[PDB]
RNA sequence: AACGUGUCGCGAUGGAUGACUUGGCUUCCUAUUUCGUUGAAGAACGCAGCAAAGUGCGAUAAGUGGUAUCAAUUGCAGAAUCAUU
RNA sequence: ACCGAUAGCGAACAAGUAGCGUGAGCGAAAGUUUGAAAAGUACUUUGGAAAGAGAGUGACAUAGAACCUGAAAUCGUGAC
């Protein structure tokens, strides 16, 4: 009880915890250069749900077909208006 | 202005009816109280509106 | 949905010179044997559940 | 602890009280009575005295089995008992009533025993195995004593 | 006798204590939790039992990084810190 | 049991399928209804504004 | 027009479970008539320090300064009233806001953004 | 028996810290509707079996 | 003399009672729907000044970090620490 | 337009805990000082000790931590 020691070692989680968010983020920068992989580990690729890790890519569902596009291009919709 | 309105009113009327009203609150005694039936009252006159402003 | 209603507890029968009723199952609890599900026990349903409609 | 009875004159009467003591209720009644209990001056003379000079002890309420003693004499009777765990207690009760008897001033020398209340303090538990496996209570029945001394006089 | 003696012979420990779940119904020889049913890769549960399924079902324990889940999901997954 | 001359044995809630201490179980009440209703006019209406040039 | 509680229990429950943070707000103060006055505020939230004055309870009318603030009994001991223990040992008091008003405001520079906050509202 | 392995050498050490009276000066507090160290282990009364 | 009987006042005895009542218990809503082998849940054991428990936490162990706010925390500790960063 | 601590969830409580059972599983009991607060009874004094008696506190301790009330059964007492 010369109490002041955890203070003390709560500055030890302090320096270790920046410490590592340095190297942390040391190292997920040198490891991009390529759309993917190994750039970067997963645990420097951050989970986040199965499903949420699954997932259509937006490309990879937004760009559909030719024949859909003419046809879109052909029937858009936007307003109207009725009454008289 | 309420005071405005209200005071004609009560001149007109409200006082007595009015005064049982708010004043006749109480803590509803027993335990509807304690299913939040916290206050009781009774109640006073009515205007009707066409609709109100 | 069941309240009350909830310990494996069954009927121990005659010649226990006793109520013939539905009792505790178990040991130790000090529940240990004592009237089950209904009515009339502690904790149990009451006669008559309580309907939705 | 609103114990006993209303007990007069600040001037000159001595009140204790003491809890749930460790002998048999009943018989502890049969104790403490021939001290209180009765009827006036046979009472009195007798704590005086068993207590200061005298072994058994009367006892006139309990049935039982229960032995058949001349000691009742003491009493024209036939029960009484000589049962050495009460006494004990008997013998400190008076006595911090007495202490108190200087501090109140009172003459020790003399003072009277009126109107002890001895009440049944709640019970002690524990268990025993039977045959078959069945198990019993064997319980037990403590004390409780309040006590008032009086010594007015001419 | 019959019972008491026997009694006497119950230096069975018949069933031990578990790994994944612990308590105990591990037999020895052919291997149980009962419980947990490990040694098998999913757990056991039956209807009947439903209390013991309310016994073991989830939050029980502590979620413990799932219940962040329900933050984080709702923190929306702006992502990155404020600077 | 009371003497009354009334409509012959009857009356129906007592069969089924009506939860009891048991727990079935095919329960669709309107209960919801007002909410319902609700559900219905709240977003009914909500959803014209969110649409709305259009007829 | 809503036209009910706002309901008790889970009010009732609220406020037992009021928070360091939230036990500072939801203590306020009469401010001095004169310095209610001064800055023209309302009600003002306390804090260490300062100066107050005990309207009702039984002891109607005592009067002095913050030694301490403990919210979680929601006390102020109040400097120079004080409890005798038995012993011969002076045991301060403690108390609640609404029956005390404040007399006087220690003000650093929180505590005068704060105070403008609060005057504001009242004043501007 | 003789032995008795970690996991084991674990379990008891793990109660019996908790098998005595409660740190008091926890008790002391504001607010203490602290009856008693409860839990207990014991042994000539309670084996902890197995 | 006895035991009973009785009253009442009072006392014991007991934990009733009412009154409360963050408890239960029901209905109804919102949602930027809802895990985990990227190691989930559940499990284990651990971690405090002084902690049994609970509770929190995970050897960065009754915690750090950010951010928001803006002086407490109090069983005893502790710190002058408010122009304060 | 629910229940009111034997109710009400099992569970108002360190409860799905404790406990119990080989195990499967089974699975409880258990509420409130303060017209305001410990002010939680200093001190005296007897008392081995508890403790007592005083005292001392506090509106109130027939409020002294069994704290609201304190029902009945049962018993001492007083009193007859």
């Amino acid at each position: 009880r010369l109490g002041r020691i955890r203070t003390i070692r709560k500055g030890i989680a302090r320096i270790m915890t920046v410490l590592n968010k340095n190297e942390r983020e040391n190292l997920r920068k040198f490891y991009s250069d390529k759309k993917l992989r190994s750039a970067k580990p997963k645990t420097l690729r951050a989970k986040l749900t199965h499903r949420r890790r699954l997932a259509l890519k937006a490309n990879e569902k937004n760009r559909k077909t030719r024949r859909q596009l003419r046809m879109a291009h052909k029937f858009p919709r936007r307003i109207y208006a009725v009454k008289v | 202005k309420t005071k405005e309105a209200m005071t004609f009113l009560k001149t007109v009327g409200a006082i007595d009816d009015v005064n049982r009203v708010n004043d006749s609150r109480q803590i509803r005694a027993g335990r509807g109280k304690m299913r939040n039936r916290r206050y009781v009252a009774r109640r006073g006159p009515m205007l009707v509106m066409p609709d109100n402003k | 949905r069941l309240s009350g209603m909830k310990h494996s507890a069954e009927s121990w029968g005659t010649g226990r010179a006793v109520a013939r009723i539905p009792r505790i199952h178990g040991g130790g609890t000090s529940m240990s044997g004592a009237g089950a599900f209904g009515n009339m026990c502690r904790g149990g349903r009451m006669f008559a559940p309580t309907k939705i409609f | 602890v609103h114990y006993s009875r209303k007990p007069q004159v600040s001037s000159k009467t001595a009140k204790a009280k003491i809890a749930d003591l460790r002998c048999h209720y009943k018989n502890t009644f049969e104790t403490a009575n021939v001290i209180n209990g009765m009827k006036l001056r046979k009472a009195q003379q007798l704590y005086r005295q068993v207590l200061a000079k005298t072994r058994c002890i009367p006892f006139k309420r309990y049935n039982g089995k229960i032995g058949n003693t001349a000691q009742a004499k003491e009493w024209g009777q036939t029960k009484g008992r000589w049962p050495r765990k009460s006494v004990v207690a008997m013998l400190s009760l008076l006595k911090n009533a007495e202490a108190n008897a200087i501090e109140k001033g009172l003459d020790p020398g003399k003072m009277v025993i009126k109107h002890v209340q001895v009440d049944q303090a709640p019970r002690v538990r524990r268990r025993t195995f039977r045959a078959h496996g069945r198990i019993t209570p064997y319980m037990r029945s403590p004390c409780h004593v309040q006590l008032f001394m009086t010594q007015p006089q001419e | 006798t019959k019972g008491t003696t026997s009694m006497g012979q119950r230096h069975g420990r018949t069933h031990i204590l578990c790994r994944r779940c612990g308590r105990n119904a591990y037999h020895v020889q052919w291997e149980r939790c009962a419980a947990c049913a490990y040694p098998r890769a999913q757990r056991r549960r039956y209807n009947w039992s439903v209390k013991a399924i309310k016994r073991r079902r989830t939050g029980t324990g502590r979620c413990r990084y799932l219940k962040v889940v329900h933050r984080r999901i709702r923190n929306h997954f702006k992502t990155d810190i404020k600077a | 049991m009371p003497k009354g001359n009334n409509a012959i044995p009857h009356v129906h809630q007592r069969k089924h399928w009506n939860p009891c201490s048991s727990q079935k179980g095919n329960v669709k009440v309107f209960f919801n209804q007002p909410a319902q209703k609700q559900r219905r006019r709240r977003l009914r209406l909500l959803k014209a504004k969110k649409i709305f040039p259009r007829p | 027009v809503g036209i009910k509680c706002r309901n008790r229990r889970k009010a009732r429950r609220a406020h037992f479970q009021a928070p360091s943070h939230v036990r500072r707000i939801l203590m306020s103060a009469p401010l001095s008539k004169e310095l209610r006055a001064k800055y023209n505020v309302r009600s003002m939230p306390v804090r260490k320090d300062d100066e107050v004055r005990v309207k009702r309870g039984k002891f109607k009318g005592r009067e002095g300064r913050v030694t301490a603030c403990y919210r979680l009994k929601w006390v102020i001991h109040i400097d120079k009233v004080s409890c005798e223990k038995a012993n011969g040992t002076t045991v301060p008091v403690g108390v609640h806001t609404s029956n005390v008003e404040i007399t006087k405001l220690k003000l650093n520079t929180r505590r005068k953004a704060i105070l403008e906050r609060k005057d504001r509202s009242t004043k501007t | 028996g003789r032995f008795k392995p970690l996991a084991i050498k674990k379990k008891y050490a793990k109660k019996l810290k908790q098998n005595r009276p409660v740190p008091y000066w926890i008790r002391l507090r504001t607010g203490n509707r602290i009856k008693w160290n409860e839990k207990r282990r014991h042994w000539r009364r309670t084996k902890l079996h197995y």
